[PDB]
């Protein structure tokens, strides 16, 4: 549970403490979902069931469609502006 | 220990040779397509072409990332060689999820196209690298979807299980349109010129290109056509051999690898043969061909297969 | 019969042109009306609070959920009857309030996402349905792409909803780690004694609650509500609130919760004193959303909150809906129009509205007195029935701070009237064109519910008694 | 030029139109509709006329529902 | 007619893969002691191959056959320990 | 019921069966012989195997400690069948599992020594292969002629033995 | 042979290191390159625990699609970015040194069921005990993991796959809802 | 749902204690669940092995201090290529 | 030590060697885009990702007989209407201004 908690906490503080660009926010958000998976899949193994793996194979998909949606949101934000700012939106 | 290091030695050395003799085979056959001699020869001295220009290619100029993308492109092109079997149960590593691996490495192969456009950047060159990337992923879709509709008849992710299932009839002869569209999706993964707007450290892209050529030839050969299968050959052996011996296992492994290599060699010749005859695509035509016309047919073939397995009993058991 | 609509209309909208969008929305409106009329006999299924678990311990169908399930279609008819229908037939009113091509698709995808939470039993239906509705708010926000504020608002809402979605998924995963099951009834009142669950069940609550505007994290939602256009925001202020609040109220996972009681008090404080010095109307209106969504963590602390909740939710939805429709009427009479997406921005702008017409200010007066709990109105008995449950179950300081919050809030509700009944100097003598008939009949009906719902109060209590007990 | 007649201005003429001018959407939608429509019409004809369905495979060890009559034999 | 210089590369490629696969089958048969490989291995089959290694003594898939077990077969049974998986 | 680890460490225990469980005559047959003799130890020891799995069912959780008596008796009668098939048809049994040690132990590849073994055991040891759960008007698969799935190489000794059994007329 | 023992704690240390190289990088592409490094360290851990199937699904979709997606976005877009300077980011240090301690310890609290608040934490680390693996011969066909996911998504949880269809539907409609500008 | 389905489709490693507890709650009137508690305590210890961990800590605590170490039939570790060597 | 793992250890060594011989032997020393280019990759993901939702069915196709069939058919038939959304809306097609709009010449 160490590797999942560490990816979650450190990815979270990498989300919170940026002021430099917009993409570090996206990729820290994506590694938080990885960090939740790393805890869930080991609880599937140690309890001997698939149902944590059921929630895993569902949240893979929701992380995917999340990225598709949110990067179309960014292209909306970029079309009207000229250049995505350093400080943020 | 010694038992397996000699084994991976023989396989690595054979595949490393065969990818280098393809660079000679393409020059020769395109020479005789256009009535030229082309390269002087092809023998044991014949590697000294591909050796000599592979040496001289390392003498030009280039103008940390630039180090990494040729490297990961070549190692992605080289790790996929374990999972092909060359005979029954002969793999360099045996794994029950070989198609999942093969599929994940067709997914890993796209990154060098991204990271090659960053080096020596311009605005227009960066846009061109974007176009090569997007056609690469666009045909990777239909690649993966037909892998599914092949393993619908197998219902197993093991590869020797596919070919032993294939023993009764090859999958190419019921699903012949699938062979046609895979051959074009196979010259689509690679940049073969019906499909090559976006072309028209370099030694790694050069090697990994032909390695992907012959490796997607392998991926055709085991799942669509017979992998190592030619015929039954039960009757010829009962006349030749008297009992199992190392000569007998040699002769059968020999004929199995011959039946695999003839598939791979005819398909490999057909890549160079479809190179010469046709001009190249507009990129709009490329994306339009991938999505609007071919992929609705792909959904249709995908719906018509389980319904055909449904009409009869005919669900495959793991 | 949502998906029977969605699958059909998505093919129908794919082929229709940009001019056809109004009449598409008119079709979907009438469809939802007849789904409410011809299919509302399913109340008979329950008669003694009978609950069904459908699709195999996955959805949960009871009568609380049937009422929310009916409420959402009703308010969607009122919302879709706005985009279908012209306000006036002028050049301005065509270039204002234009519905996009994919908007009517995203509404019904959001209603699918909102209904699959109130009906939800499993955690995986919870997670998939909060994701479906969170995407739909990401895209209902951003569909007016050629607006600077709307694009900035959608990009903010994205990352904040993303953090709270991973916090919910962490809580779900953690409850799975301490107990093998996902369903909430694996609790069944013997776990909670012998098991430290308080931290998990609050973090599951606080994950949804912070998505709605629980007040340490209230600053981002007010910014999104002020930045979207004035018609996206009536929908995206109503829907996620009522959908997850009826989730968290149906499944009482945080009783006696001290964190919930603190944040309830902090909500009632900072909402009622945040709306005090504010000059923008959607702001004032969104903090009125905040205090009223903070008479909600209160009932969430309770046990057996299904008279107080349901009565107050349909109170609040009618009152909410009516006052947004009042300022959508008020934009014709104002002298200055900025910002095509968001035409009235300041509450200074609707001055002297009684000299323009008097009956729109009569309507505005009954809704603003219904927010502050004036006794012959329907909004009064909502606070009365919250207080008959707060005091019933021991929350006495909560009751005093509830009262003080209501009094501080009325100070900025009445600013709308203080502005709207004053001398203007430029009165209207004759309007050539008149407002659309059905779209003012809807507001007249929503008034007469507010002013005459105490008539049927007693019938509702008897009906309620039969059908939830 | 060949323009759209409409599905509603004559169905069969429209299908004849779409077979010529858009065969990448006719013979793609007509090969995928011939699956779930043939699964509702060609399966009872087979179960009556060609051969009935197969016996199901076992999945675990098949326990009977008896009450252990006492066996005799293989004592020591 | 047919060009021989065009067909000698593909002849070399064909012969390389041929000799490779023949060598591979002989190496696998030499490791297993004269029997072909198991290509698809169940969990059941993996437990069974471990039991065969335990039974025959040391060698891989010797496939011995006996009316009973030896007395050492009762005692050589192993359990697998496994780290905490933190 | 679980697949092994990152780093699993094997161990054994030099110990003894303590006091009250008597000594037993355990099956010392490898995968090929007991896969070959599976239908025959399933045909003779049906009620003992049934009785053991029933006793394991009825003592829920007691389980392992409860029916030591009775997994003693399935081993004895399975050992009895395989001693009888040794002394009965060691040559043709051996032919069948020397076949079945190639071909991944696929049963598909060895029809030819199989039918010979089935004649031998049905004659001397009078046990018969049945696939139960098979309703009538469904042919059992090891009886059909010209199957679709044929092996790669028919092994040599069973070709010879099957041809000589044709010539003798015992088949 | 006990070189082959610490393999899990190794990858834990590598994940710590790899996120330190996520949030401290010059280019915006260097961060996603260490991110695909993080996905493959994760997939090594997932193979290591006993899940060979997932690791390759993580390679297929996480250094598969969404990688290529992010690399693609960072190519064809300009994004200003500053460096991790001390004059703009040392002010965050005394909050980080509190939140590290509190969030890690509290994230290791809820795996326990006592009510002492020090015996809760000390059950997270007090686990050096080797689980014993027995062989049960009850399973007859190789229903591996992916078969059981395909049995549970399709029978027991068919509605989650069928709502999932609507989510992927929305992931197709949304970018066409935005990025088209019809007429 | 997927209540007690295992990795291989069977039952969990703690399905029996859970099914015992659900027998307990099926026959028990609400607010009479205090008699139902020991089945629950058995189930939570099946999941997390807490009491077993504390007991093995106390056994190892008495074991690790002594200079004699071990006077018992010992547990012999082997390398993986030597399961059935002897 | 099996024969699978020397290969995927030994290949990065082969790449490092072919790279170090290159470092030994060599010589050294924003524009606006179209919406179709961004949309191909953004929209590629929900079509790559239904494929992996389709991957658990294809392994377990025998067990879910007659019932998981219809669930997969309905799943695909819900996906085809979003596909026909994007092909009705001409989403991937990129357009240009080469037409003179073909307006007839009007006089006086
Ligand atoms: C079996 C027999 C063989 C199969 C039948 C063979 C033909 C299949 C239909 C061909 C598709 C129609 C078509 O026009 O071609 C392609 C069509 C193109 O049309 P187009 O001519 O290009 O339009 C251009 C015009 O300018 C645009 O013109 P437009 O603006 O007029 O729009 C054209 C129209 C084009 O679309 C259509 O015309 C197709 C409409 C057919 C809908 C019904 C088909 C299913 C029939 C089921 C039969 C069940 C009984 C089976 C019993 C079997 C027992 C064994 O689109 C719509 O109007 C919207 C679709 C409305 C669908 C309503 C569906 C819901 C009600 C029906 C189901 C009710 C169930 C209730 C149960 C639930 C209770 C809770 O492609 C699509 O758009 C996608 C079709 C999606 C189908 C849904
Ligand atoms: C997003 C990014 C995702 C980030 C993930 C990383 C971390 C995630 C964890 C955080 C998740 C979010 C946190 C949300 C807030 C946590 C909610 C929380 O406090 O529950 C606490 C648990 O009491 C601890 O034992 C709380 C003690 C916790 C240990 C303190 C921390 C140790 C710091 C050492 C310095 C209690 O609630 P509660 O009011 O119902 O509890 C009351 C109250 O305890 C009793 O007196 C009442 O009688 C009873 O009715 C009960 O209801
Ligand atoms: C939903 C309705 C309610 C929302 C709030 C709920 C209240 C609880 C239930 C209420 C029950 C509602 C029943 C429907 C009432 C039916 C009804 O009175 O005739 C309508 C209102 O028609 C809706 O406006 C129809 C209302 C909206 C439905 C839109 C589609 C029809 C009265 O317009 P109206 O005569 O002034 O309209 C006149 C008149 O038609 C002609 O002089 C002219 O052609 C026209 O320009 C206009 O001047
Ligand atoms: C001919 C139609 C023409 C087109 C009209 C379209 C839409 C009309 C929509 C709404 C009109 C108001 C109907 C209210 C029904 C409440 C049912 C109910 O009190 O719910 C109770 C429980 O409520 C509660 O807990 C508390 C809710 C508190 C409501 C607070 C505001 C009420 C004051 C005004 C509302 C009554 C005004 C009557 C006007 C004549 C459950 O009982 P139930 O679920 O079996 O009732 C539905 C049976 N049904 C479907 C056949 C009608
Ligand atoms: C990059 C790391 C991502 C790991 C990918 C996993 C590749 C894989 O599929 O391994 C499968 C293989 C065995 O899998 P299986 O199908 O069960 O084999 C059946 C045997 N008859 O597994 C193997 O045979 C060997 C596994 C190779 C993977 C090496 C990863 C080691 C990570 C060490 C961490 C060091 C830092
Ligand atoms: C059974 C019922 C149904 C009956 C119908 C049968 C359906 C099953 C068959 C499915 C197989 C489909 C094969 C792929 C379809 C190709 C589509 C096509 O060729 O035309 C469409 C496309 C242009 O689109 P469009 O705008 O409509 O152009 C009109 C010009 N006529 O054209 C293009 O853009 C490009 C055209 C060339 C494509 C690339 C060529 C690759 C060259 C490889 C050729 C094969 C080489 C074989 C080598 C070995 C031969 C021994
Ligand atoms: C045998 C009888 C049944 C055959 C019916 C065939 C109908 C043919 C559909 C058709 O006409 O397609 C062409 C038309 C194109 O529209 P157009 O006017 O050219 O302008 C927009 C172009 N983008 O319409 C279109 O826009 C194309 C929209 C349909 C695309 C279908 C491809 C998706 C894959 C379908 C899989 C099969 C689904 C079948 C349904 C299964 C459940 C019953």
């Amino acid at each position: 549970m160490f590797i999942g908690t560490i990816i979650l906490v450190l990815s979270f503080l990498g989300f919170v403490f940026n002021r430099r660009n917009i993409i570090l926010a996206f990729i820290c958000l994506e590694t938080m979902l990885l960090g939740i998976n790393l805890i869930l899949l080991r609880n599937s193994v140690l309890f001997d069931d698939i149902s944590g793996s059921l929630f895993a194979i569902v949240i893979i998909i929701l992380a995917g469609v999340e990225s598709a949606i949110g990067l179309s949101l960014l292209v909306s934000y970029y079309r009207l502006r000229g250049v995505i700012n350093s400080y943020g939106i | 220990m010694i038992i397996n290091i000699v084994e991976i030695l023989i396989f690595l050395v054979c595949v490393l040779f065969s990818v280098a003799y393809l660079t000679v085979a393409e020059r020769k056959t395109l020479a005789y397509m256009q009535r030229r001699l082309g390269p002087n020869f092809v023998g044991y001295y014949g590697l000294l072409q591909a050796f000599a220009d592979a040496v001289k290619l390392l003498l030009k100029e280039i103008v940390i990332i630039l180090v990494i993308s040729p490297l990961i492109t070549l190692i992605t092109a080289l790790i996929g060689w374990v999972v092909i079997p060359l005979g029954p149960g002969i793999t360099l590593g045996e794994l029950n999820l070989g198609i999942l691996f093969s599929l994940a490495i067709g997914s890993l192969g796209v990154f060098g196209s991204l990271l090659s456009g960053w080096s020596s950047n311009s605005k227009y060159s960066l846009l061109g690298s974007i176009r090569s990337t997007a056609q690469l992923i666009s045909y990777e879709l239909i690649l993966t979807s037909i892998f599914i509709i092949i393993i619908m008849f197998v219902s197993s992710l093991n590869i020797t299980t596919i070919i032993e299932t294939q023993r009764v009839v090859w999958y190419c002869i019921p699903l012949l349109p699938l062979l046609l569209i895979f051959f074009i999706a196979s010259v689509a993964e690679t940049a073969r010129p019906p499909f090559d707007l976006t072309e028209s450290p370099f030694v790694f892209f050069f090697l990994a290109e032909y390695s992907n050529i012959i490796l997607i030839s392998a991926f055709n050969g085991y799942l669509l056509l017979g992998g190592y299968l030619s015929f039954n050959y039960s009757y010829l052996f009962n006349i030749l051999f008297n009992d199992y011996s190392y000569v007998s296992f040699l002769f059968e492994g020999l004929i199995n690898s011959s039946a695999y290599a003839i598939k791979l060699v005819f398909l490999m010749f057909s890549f160079i043969w479809v190179r010469a005859a046709f001009p190249r695509f507009t990129y709009d035509n490329l994306i339009n061909f991938c999505w609007i016309i071919l992929l609705p047919l792909l959904f249709g073939i995908f719906l018509i297969i389980p319904s055909t397995l449904y009409i009869f009993d005919s669900f495959p058991t793991l | 019969m949502l998906i029977l609509a969605i699958i059909s209309l998505i093919t129908f909208v794919s082929m229709s042109k940009l001019s056809d969008n109004r009449a598409i929305i008119r079709l979907i409106n009438i469809y939802l009306i007849l789904v409410l009329v011809l299919d509302s006999f399913l109340y008979l299924l329950f008669l003694n609070n009978q609950t069904y678990t459908v699709m195999g311990e996955l959805l949960i169908f009871n009568s609380f959920t049937f009422y929310i399930d009916m409420l959402i279609y009703f308010i969607m008819i009122v919302i879709s009857s706005l985009y279908g229908y012209n306000l006036y037939n002028n050049n301005l009113y065509k270039t204002l309030f234009e519905p996009k091509k994919e908007l009517i698709i995203l509404f019904l995808i959001n209603i699918l996402g909102a209904l699959l939470i109130v009906h939800s039993n499993d955690f995986i239906t919870l997670f998939v349905a909060i994701e479906l509705q969170s995407y739909s708010i990401y895209l209902i926000t951003a569909i007016y792409n050629s607006s600077y504020k709307a694009s900035k608002a959608s990009m903010l809402y994205f990352f904040m909803g993303g953090i709270l979605s991973i916090l919910i998924a962490y809580s779900i995963n953690t409850y799975y780690s301490v107990l093998n099951s996902y369903t909430l009834h694996s609790l069944d009142s013997l776990i909670i004694n012998t098991l430290d669950l308080n931290l998990i069940l609050i973090a599951l609550s606080l994950g949804l609650l912070f998505k709605i505007g629980i007040a340490p994290l209230h600053k981002w939602l007010i910014s999104i509500y002020e930045n979207t256009p004035i018609l996206i925001t009536i929908y995206i202020s109503l829907i996620p609130k009522i959908s997850i609040l009826s989730y968290l109220v149906l499944s009482n996972i945080s009783i006696n919760s001290l964190v919930i009681s603190i944040l309830a008090i902090l909500t009632l404080l900072v909402g009622s004193v945040g709306g005090l010095l504010q000059i923008k109307i959607k702001r004032l209106l969104a903090f009125s959303g905040l205090t009223n969504a903070g008479y909600m963590m209160l009932l969430l602390l309770l046990n057996n909150n299904e008279f107080s909740y349901l009565y107050y939710i349909t109170q609040y939805s009618i009152s909410h809906l009516a006052i947004f429709m009042i300022i959508i009427f008020s934009i014709y009479y104002i002298n200055y129009i900025n910002n095509q997406y968001n035409p009235i921005i300041y509450v200074n702008q609707l001055k002297g509205l009684i000299h323009d017409n008097a009956y729109l200010v009569l309507s505005m007066a009954i809704v603003v007195f219904s927010f502050i709990g004036i006794p012959p109105l329907l909004g009064f008995f909502g606070k009365l029935n919250i207080l008959m449950s707060i005091l019933n179950n021991g929350y006495y300081f909560i009751s005093i701070v509830l009262i003080v919050a209501s009094l501080i809030s009325a100070l900025y509700y009445l600013y709308l009237l203080n502005v709207s009944i004053q001398d203007k100097n430029n009165i209207l003598i004759n309007s050539n064109e008149t407002v659309s008939s059905v779209l003012s009949y809807i507001l007249s009906s929503l008034i007469i519910l507010i002013t005459f719902g105490f008539i049927y109060n007693s019938l509702i209590i008897d009906i309620f008694n039969v059908y939830f007990n | 030029i060949n323009a759209n007649p409409g599905f509603w201005n004559g169905p069969f003429r429209y299908l004849r139109w779409s077979a010529h001018n858009r065969p990448h959407l006719f013979f793609a939608f007509a090969i995928g509709i011939a699956g779930p429509v043939a699964a509702l019409t060609l399966t009872p004809l087979r179960r009556k006329y060609l051969y009935p369905d197969h016996s199901p495979l076992p999945q675990s060890y098949p326990l009977p529902q008896r009450a252990r009559e006492g066996l005799t034999g293989f004592d020591d | 007619a047919i060009p021989f210089e065009a067909l000698l590369p593909y002849g070399i490629i064909f012969g390389l893969l041929t000799a490779g696969g023949g060598a591979m089958q002989v190496l696998h048969v030499y490791r297993n002691g004269g029997v072909r490989d198991r290509f698809a291995i169940d969990q059941w089959d993996s437990q069974m191959m471990e039991r065969d290694l335990r039974l025959n003594g040391g060698q891989g898939r010797k496939q011995v056959d006996q009316a009973t077990a030896p007395e050492a077969f009762k005692h050589n049974h192993v359990w697998k320990s496994e780290r905490p998986l933190i | 019921p679980r697949e092994a680890a990152a780093h699993w460490v094997p161990f054994e225990d030099k110990a003894n069966m303590p006091d009250n469980v008597p000594d037993v005559v355990e099956v010392g047959a490898t995968s090929a012989p007991l896969l070959s003799a599976s239908y025959f130890i399933g045909a003779k020891c049906k009620p003992y195997n049934d009785d053991f799995m029933l006793c394991r069912e009825e003592s829920q959780g007691s389980g392992a400690i409860d029916c030591l008596k009775e997994g003693r008796r399935v081993t004895r009668c399975a050992v009895s069948v395989i001693e009888d098939i040794n002394k009965s048809c060691l040559d043709e049994f051996r032919l069948h599992w020397q076949c079945l040690e190639q071909n991944n132990h696929q049963l598909s590849g060895c029809r030819k020594a199989e039918a010979l073994l089935n004649k031998c055991v049905f004659t001397k040891l009078n046990l018969e292969k049945k696939i139960p759960g098979l309703r009538p008007d469904e042919e059992p698969v090891f009886l059909k002629k010209d199957p679709w799935i044929k092996p790669a190489v028919d092994d040599f000794k069973s070709v010879r033995a099957y041809a000589e059994a044709k010539k003798n007329g015992t088949l | 042979m006990y070189l082959t023992y610490y393999f899990i704690e190794i990858t834990i240390f590598l994940a710590i290191l790899c996120t330190i190289f996520i949030i401290s990088a010059k280019n915006p592409m260097v961060s996603i390159l260490y991110m695909i490094a993080l996905f493959v360290i994760a997939a090594m851990y997932l193979y290591l625990i006993g899940l060979g199937i997932f690791s390759l699904l993580y390679i297929m979709i996480y250094i598969g699609a969404i990688a290529v997606l992010f690399l693609f976005i960072i190519t064809l877009l300009d994004i200003n970015s500053t460096e991790l300077s001390v004059k703009s980011n040392i002010r965050d240090l005394p909050l980080v040194l509190i939140s590290l301690i509190v969030l890690t310890i509290s994230g290791l609290m809820i795996y326990s069921n006592d009510s002492i608040l020090i015996n809760k934490l000390l059950e997270a680390f007090g686990n050096d005990y080797n689980t014993i693996i027995t062989q049960d011969w009850f399973n007859i066909e190789n229903t591996t993991l992916l078969t059981t996911i395909g049995n549970v998504l399709l029978t027991n949880n068919a509605f989650i796959l069928l709502v999932l269809a609507i989510v992927l539907l929305l992931g197709i409609i949304g970018p066409i809802s935005i990025t088209m500008k019809h007429k | 749902t997927a209540a007690g389905i295992s990795l291989t489709g069977g039952r969990n490693r703690c399905f029996s204690e859970w099914q015992s507890f659900m027998h307990c709650t099926a026959k028990t009137d609400a607010k009479s669940r205090a008699q139902c508690l020991p089945n629950f305590e058995d189930y939570m210890e099946c999941l997390h092995h807490t009491k077993e961990k504390a007991r093995l800590r106390e056994i190892e605590s008495v074991l690790k201090q002594k200079k004699e170490g071990l006077e018992a039939p010992p547990v012999k570790v082997i390398p993986v290529k030597a399961i059935g060597l002897v | 030590m099996n024969t699978f793992i020397i290969f995927i250890i030994l290949i990065p060594i082969v790449g490092f060697a072919l790279l170090a011989v290159n470092i030994l032997l060599a010589v050294y020393k924003r524009l606006a885009f179209n919406a179709a280019f961004i949309l191909v990759a953004i929209l590629f993901l929900p079509f790559d990702l239904e494929i992996s939702t389709l991957l658990p069915y294809v392994m377990s196709i025998y067990l879910v007989s007659n019932y998981g069939f219809t669930i997969v058919l309905l799943f695909l038939l819900i996906l085809i209407i979003g596909f026909v959304y994007e092909i009705n809306t001409n989403a991937l097609k990129i357009n240009k201004h080469n037409k003179p709009n073909t307006d007839s010449l009007i006089y006086k």
